[PDB]
Formats: structure tokens, C-alpha cells, sequence
RNA sequence: UCACAAGGCUAAAACCUUAUGAAACUCCGAAGGGGCACGCGUUUAGUCCGGGAGUGAGGCU
RNA sequence: UCCCAAAAUGUAACGGAGGCGCCCAAAGGUCACCUCAAGACGGUUGGAAAUCGUCUGUAGAGCGCAAAGGUAGAAGGUGGCUUGACUGCGAGACUGACACGUCGAGCAGGGAGGAAACUCGGGCUUAGUGAACCGGUGGUACCGUGUGGAAGGGCCAUCG
RNA sequence: CACCCCCGUGCCCAUAGCACUGUGGAACCACCCCACCCCAUGCCGAACUGGGUCGUGAAACACAGCAGCGCCAAUGAUACUCGGACCGCAGGGUCCCGGAAAAGUCGGUCAGCGCGGGGGUU
């Protein structure tokens, strides 16, 4: 919510650091994107009941069931079946869930000195998915079964990777050293 | 020699040779004169022939290649019931088309290794040297 | 058609009218399992709705 | 993408229907509803809005849709076929419609 | 699209230079061929309706 | 269906490959909306391939099955309502020795989706079929023998 | 269309395309702002869409530069070929006379033609 005005603490934090021509010409962050991709093996009604409750309580948003891209390799695969779950979070609820992260997700991480600062989207965007589920403000072991993990990808209108780097970091992000 | 997988079967026709009538890969090059067919063994022949002559070992460019399935019916049947199983394989070498390029040996080695090569084939032949310069 | 075929059985559509009429087509029987409700014309009037008769 | 516009553009079977194409541009807050014989590469009506609209924004619809249909009835052009482009037909351009659907 | 001659290069597949084969390959593509029109310039046939058929084993360059 | 088939249709072979005798109640009518295969980077199970993300991206995909032609302004992918997989017809043509077979504007009765102009008498198309005869069945009241009735028969439908 | 220029739309279906690039903001476009209901997401105002600005010229769009790529492409010459003739047992080949590509080379090109509208030329 307030992270809005924080974005606006960044707007000339780099418009005065860089030397841009304009204020819209500085990297915004369209959507955060969450992928709960069990799949390959896990074909139970219960783990998608669970992935549903989980996603819909943590980000307060209905989850879309992404299916088998007709990819039926040698192993256990076929055509019309859930091999990945998705919840796109953008703007408002994006800023809210990302704040849920930096506030009540990032410290909660068991063993954590920051995350991977190597050049992500060579176009200058980002991803970062992360294992563990037992590091949360919403995901409780007292409200789940066994352990899962998330996979997240944030999009940043940066031109290059140093500019996304800077963006993400001045926004409230730890880059391990 | 033979190929890997394909269609299976064929037919035949003639009229002059497309490309490549030019001396690439080598300094010296032997060139067909007759609208032949040529077989796996007919060329492996010249492989082993010239490869005798050059010793260790030259540099030998077989510019031709068998891709044609030729058949023969089972011996002794009256025609009908089929087309012949695939007897052997054929490179459909037309004239002016160049079959062999070598270098990494001298002029004498080209003359002779090509002589011995061409004494193994259904064709009169001429050996020569480069200058065909449309594209190296 | 081909007698001992159990799916796509050929059955007719008798009018709810009672005109004295029937259409004729083919349900997969791995589908309906109860009957069929269709809305075809009927020369002896105009627009009946038909029950998939035995 | 473009798709939708060119889709409707061809489902207006260019001239072969006989009638008259009716454009729109409700994607800005300056629109452009037009009238075309499409076969003849000419335009025959023209209800703009950039030379002072009224004051309204999407209420302006029925109004330039009444101005157009007026310039139409004046020209003589008494029959419709409704082009669009990327537009749903529901609200704004739907108003333009209703008040052109009885407005000329 | 299947094939395949050398070489590059990487972890080979791709892809670059060099390179070629195809009835079931086709960026390309004639000569001819066919329909319609005209007859601008020659020549004789055509088409319909009704009677009688025979032929329906073909052969060679 | 594809070469063979000599750039028009056609054409044989105990010549060269392959497929059909169904399927679809939605996979049809309409209305609206969405765009594909892959490769690179980067990412929890994974990690050749799964899911997500971005840059590339005119077809290198998809069409229930065979391939060829076709297709991205959709025929491909998703929903809303739906029974045009409709009777009475048939201008005009493709095709065949015949019998068949194929396409079809438009008219009527009467509908379906659109707000509309519209579109539809089955599916992208070309395989998914059997002439007569004898008989079953649902209508129909044309024939029924001195007469009026009924058997039986005809006509439309249809089943083997 | 009076001159430029922008908005919608067509004939033309790449000598009209892409990338590299510079111009471009109240004058149109776009982003942007918010959305409880219209209306919509197989989840989300991302998109369809309802409220309206400033703001930004960035992105997208429009214009201009640009021959690196794509596209287009000669003449000459050849292949093949109608029809005249012929040679070789044959695989095949020649002669006369016309038609005559493909690919390559010369090069050529940031299209060209409309209608209506809005908006400016102290
Ligand atoms: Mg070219
Ligand atoms: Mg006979
Ligand atoms: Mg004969
Ligand atoms: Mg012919
Ligand atoms: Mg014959
Ligand atoms: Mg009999
Ligand atoms: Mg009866
Ligand atoms: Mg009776
Ligand atoms: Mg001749
Ligand atoms: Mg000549
Ligand atoms: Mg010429
Ligand atoms: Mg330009």
C-alpha cells in the first residue's frame, strides 16, 4: 500500500542518480507472477486442493490450473492435466504481496544472507523462484500437510540488467554478500 | 558407400551433368566422360586404389555418392508379383561432372593414382587442374 | 447399418405432438444414457420438440 | 492484437453487401465515426468531436451519433452497416449506436 | 522434406564457410498443352432426329 | 490419398508408399473472444522434456484418424445460447456408357444465434459405402372385386 | 486537403519489411490515474472496459535519416524445347529454325495513389 509512495521515493532516487529524460522512463514493475508447479509426478486431487487453499490464502487470489502442453515424454505425461499452477499478481495486490515478502517473508527465511545477484533476464528483468515453504507469514504447518515450494518471476521495464539490479535493490531487496 | 535410411526404390533417365564441374578441395581433379551409373564397391574400389598409391596418406575427396536403389528380381522367376528387392546402390554420375579431387600429393601422384583409379570404371576419363572459378 | 455395434446406435426421434411423425439419427450411448431432447420442424404443424423414442 | 479490427473489417464483406460502412474510433477521448461506400474509396459523412465536443466524455456518444446520423439523413444516405475495430459494442459506441439507430 | 562430400566449432544436436542428389523435394520454372473469344483470312466439315450395322484379340518403328 | 501421369481433365501394370467400412450431442448452427512449433537466458518439486518468465517467433505448428491441397484477417484454441445433423423445392452447372454421384443461388412454411448486415437445410474438403427384390415398423385413407365395411395393397417414412 | 501536420479509413498485398538511429507533445495519439457498480479476467482493470486530469515523448504510435539484412532484379550466355532433319548396337548425342527460363552478376528501392476530419502558417 505504502510501497506505492516508496516506488515514488525511488522515482527520483534514480532520476537524480542517473540522468534520465523523464519520470515514466524509469523502470516500473509489471506483475510479480507465482508458479505453483507440482506436476511431472504429483497427480493427486489433494495437492491441488492444497495448492489452491495455499495460493488463495497467501496472495488472496484464485489460482489458474496450467495443464500439460500436450508434452507426453517417455515418462508419466499426457495431454489434459495440471502440471503447473499460476497466480499473476499485478499493481495493487502485487505491491501488497511483495511487501508481505520483504516484511514477513525475507527475514523468516531459515538461513538467509540475501539472494542471487547474478545477471538474470539479460534484457534487464528478473525472476527468482526459491525452494522452502516453511518461511512464511501465511503458510503454516498447522494449516498444511507436507512441505512445498514456490517459483516467482518479477517483470521490470529496465533497459539493461544493472538498472533492474539497482531498481529491485533500492526497493527493499537483499543481494547476498 | 551405402546410406542410412530413405525411400527404397527408383527408375532412370539422362541428359548432361548439373554440378559440380569444378576443382574445389584439391589442386588436382579427375572428371567423367560418360553418363554412367556408379556403385558402392565401384567407388570404394578407387578409394582403396588411390589410398594404396598415396601412402600416408594424401588428401582424397570422393565427390560422388551412391544414393540410387537398383534392383534385380530373384533369379529365375517370370516377371510379376513385384519389383526386385534392392540389389545395390548407385551414383548417377553424368559427364563433365567431376568425381575425384585430390591434393597433398604431386602431379605424378595425381596422374598415376587417377590412372589406376580410372582403370576400375565404366567410363573414359580426363584428369586436370583448377581454374574453374565461378565459386571456390 | 452394422448390426452388432453397441456405440452410436441408430435411434429415431418421435414428436411430442403425436402428429404421427419421426426423425432418425445416432447418439454415442457413451453420452446420453437416458434419452434425447431435440427441437426439429414438423410438416403436420410448425416446430414440435422431439423425444428419442425406443 | 490487430486481429480483432481486421476481423470485423472483413466481416464487413467490403462492398458486396451493397450498403454503407459505418466506422468508429472510441479508443481515445477524441472519436471519429465515419461513413464509407468502401468500394469507392471515399467518405460521405463525418461527425468529428475535436472541434469542441460538448463537455461530456462517453455521454458524448449519443451526441456525435446524432450529429452523424443527422449529416447522413441530410446527405440522403438512409442505410446502415456498423463497422468498428477493436470495440466490444456495449457501452459508449453502443450509445453512439442507439442514438444513430434512431437518430437520422 | 529425406538424403549426403569436406571443414569449422561446441557439448555431438544447432549453426557458419565449402558442397550435391531426388518419381512420391519445390524460392523459382519454360517449350508446348487445354478452355473461351474473335475470323481481322483460308478451307471444308460440323450438329441434331430416325433406320442398318460391324468392331470390342491388335501389331511394328 | 500420393507419385507413375509426358506443366489442361484423363490414362495400365501381380509398378512404387499409405489409409477407410467409423467418429462427433459437441467435434455441429450462431455469437463473442484467444494464437502456434520450437531455440536462448533465467528460474521450488524438476532440472534432456515438465510449470512460470522474458527476447526471438508466417507457420519450423495445429486440424479425431491417410496423405495432398488448403489454412493465422482461422479451418486452429476457449466460452454464451443453441437443434438448420429442418420439411416443401430447385435457377444453373460439375461428372459418369448407363445407373449414379457432386456443388448450388434463390422461394415458401417455420426457426436459431447477433444489437445488427447477417449466417445455417451438418463438420476444411476429397474415404467412412450396397441398386432392385421380398419383408418389419410409424403415419396415410388412393385401391378394395353385387354393395357398405375389414384382410390385403399403394403412397411418405423408415428398419434388415 | 490552400501549405504543412496529425486522427480515422482505403487502392496497393516487401523495390511498400526489419533492425541501427535522430525528431516528436498540449495537437492529435499513446502511456498514465482510479474503478463499488456497468462491463470483463478459465486467476489479475494485463486485456475487454466504465471516471477523468495533470503528468511523460520515455514505451507504443508517426516522421525523417539509413543500403547492414531482407525484397526486387538486367542485358549477355546457357539448360531445356515446338517443328524441320540425322548419328550411335545401345546408355545417349548432333544440325537448321524459331520460343526460352532457373540461379548468378549489373543494379534498383526506405514505397506509390485516394476520401473525409481535426489542427495550426505576427
Ligand atoms: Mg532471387
Ligand atoms: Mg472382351
Ligand atoms: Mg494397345
Ligand atoms: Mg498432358
Ligand atoms: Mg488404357
Ligand atoms: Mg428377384
Ligand atoms: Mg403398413
Ligand atoms: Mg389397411
Ligand atoms: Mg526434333
Ligand atoms: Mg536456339
Ligand atoms: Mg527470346
Ligand atoms: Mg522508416
Amino acid at each position: 500500500q505504502l510501497k506505492t509512495k516508496y516506488n515514488d521515493q525511488v522515482r527520483p532516487a534514480l532520476m537524480q542518480q542517473f540522468g534520465y529524460s523523464s519520470v515514466m522512463a524509469v523502470p516500473r514493475i509489471e506483475k510479480i507472477v507465482v508458479n505453483e508447479g507440482l506436476g511431472s509426478s504429483k497427480e493427486d486431487s489433494k495437492a491441488i486442493d492444497k495448492a489452491a487453499k495455499e495460493l488463495a490464502l497467501i496472495t488472496l487470489q484464485k489460482p489458474i490450473i496450467t495443464k500439460a502442453k500436450k508434452s507426453i515424454s517417455n515418462f508419466k505425461l499426457r495431454q489434459g492435466m495440471p502440471v503447473g499452477i499460476k497466480v499473476t499478481l499485478r499493481g495493487e495486490r502485487m505491491y501488497v504481496f511483495l511487501e508481505k515478502l520483504i516484511n514477513i517473508g525475507l527475514p523468516r527465511i531459515r538461513d538467509f544472507r540475501g539472494i542471487n545477484p547474478n545477471a538474470f533476464d539479460g534484457r534487464g528483468n528478473y525472476n527468482l523462484g526459491i525452494k522452502e515453504q516453511l518461511i512464511f507469514p501465511e503458510i503454516t504447518y498447522d494449516m498444511v500437510d507436507k512441505t512445498r515450494g514456490m517459483d516467482i518471476t518479477i517483470v521490470t521495464t529496465a533497459k539493461t540488467d544493472e538498472e533492474a539490479r539497482a531498481l529491485l535493490q533500492s526497493m527493499g531487496l537483499p543481494f547476498r554478500k | 558407400k551405402r546410406t542410412k535410411f530413405r525411400k527404397q526404390f527408383r527408375g532412370r533417365m539422362t541428359g548432361d551433368a548439373k554440378g559440380g564441374d569444378y576443382v574445389a578441395f584439391g589442386d588436382y581433379g579427375l572428371i567423367a566422360m560418360e553418363p554412367a551409373w556408379i556403385k558402392s564397391n565401384q567407388i570404394e574400389a578407387c578409394r582403396i586404389v588411390m589410398s594404396r598409391h598415396f601412402r600416408r596418406g594424401g588428401k582424397i575427396y570422393i565427390r560422388i555418392f551412391p544414393d540410387k536403389p537398383v534392383t534385380k528380381k530373384p533369379a529365375e522367376t517370370r516377371m510379376g508379383k513385384g519389383k526386385g528387392a534392392v540389389e545395390y546402390w548407385v551414383s548417377v554420375v553424368k559427364p563433365g561432372r567431376v568425381m575425384f579431387e585430390v591434393a597433398g600429393v604431386t602431379e605424378e601422384q595425381a596422374k598415376e593414382a587417377f590412372r589406376l583409379a580410372g582403370h576400375k570404371l565404366p567410363i573414359q576419363t580426363k584428369m586436370v587442374k583448377r581454374e574453374v572459378y565461378d565459386e571456390a | 447399418a452394422a448390426a452388432g455395434a453397441a456405440p452410436r446406435i441408430i435411434v429415431k426421434m418421435e414428436s411430442s405432438a403425436g402428429t404421427g411423425f419421426y426423425y432418425t439419427t445416432t447418439k454415442n450411448r457413451r453420452n446420453t444414457q437416458a434419452k434425447l431432447e431435440l427441437k426439429k420442424y414438423d410438416p403436420v404443424a410448425a416446430h414440435v420438440v422431439f423425444a428419442a423414442a425406443a | 492484437r490487430r486481429k480483432l479490427r481486421t476481423r470485423r473489417k472483413v466481416r464487413t464483406t467490403t462492398a458486396a453487401s451493397g450498403k454503407l460502412r459505418l466506422s468508429v474510433y472510441r479508443s481515445s477521448k477524441h472519436i471519429y465515426a465515419q461513413i464509407i461506400d468502401d468500394s469507392r474509396g471515399q467518405t460521405l459523412a463525418a461527425a468529428s468531436s475535436a472541434a469542441l465536443k460538448s463537455g461530456n466524455k462517453t455521454d458524448t456518444a449519443a451526441a456525435v451519433g446524432k450529429a452523424l446520423a443527422a449529416a447522413a439523413a441530410e446527405k440522403g444516405i438512409k442505410q446502415v452497416v456498423f463497422d468498428r475495430g477493436s470495440y466490444k459494442y456495449h457501452g459508449r459506441v453502443k450509445a453512439l449506436a442507439d442514438a444513430a439507430r434512431e437518430g437520422g
